[PDB]
């Protein structure tokens, strides 16, 4: 998902097919729990599965 | 006549500008948008956080 600052709105999308930004919106980058076993913060990444 | 000065364009988008003042009143304000240059009075303010 990404939110457009210049619209003032945000849109989702998955699935093939590529993202394609207007200046102004921005990529909604999520944390996950990574490392070995847990960890809060690592691996982040704004490709949700 | 004579010259003083010359402005020079002052590039602008949505969701993005700066503060200028009236000098000729003390009247601050932030322009925003389409890009604007300065008129005969306004000058640049600056922000303090």
């Amino acid at each position: 998902q990404v939110y457009d600052y210049r619209a003032k709105r945000a849109r989702v999308v998955f699935g093939p097919e590529l993202v394609t930004l207007d200046p102004e919106e921005q990529f909604t980058v999520l944390s996950l729990s990574a490392g070995r076993p847990k960890r809060p913060h690592a691996r982040r990444a704004l490709c949700l599965l | 006549v004579e010259v003083v000065e010359e402005r020079q364009a002052i590039p602008l988008d949505q969701n993005e500008g700066i503060y200028v003042q009236d000098v000729k009143t003390g009247k601050v304000r932030a322009v925003i948008g389409s890009t604007y240059m300065l008129t005969q009075d306004e000058v640049l303010w600056e922000k303090e956080l």
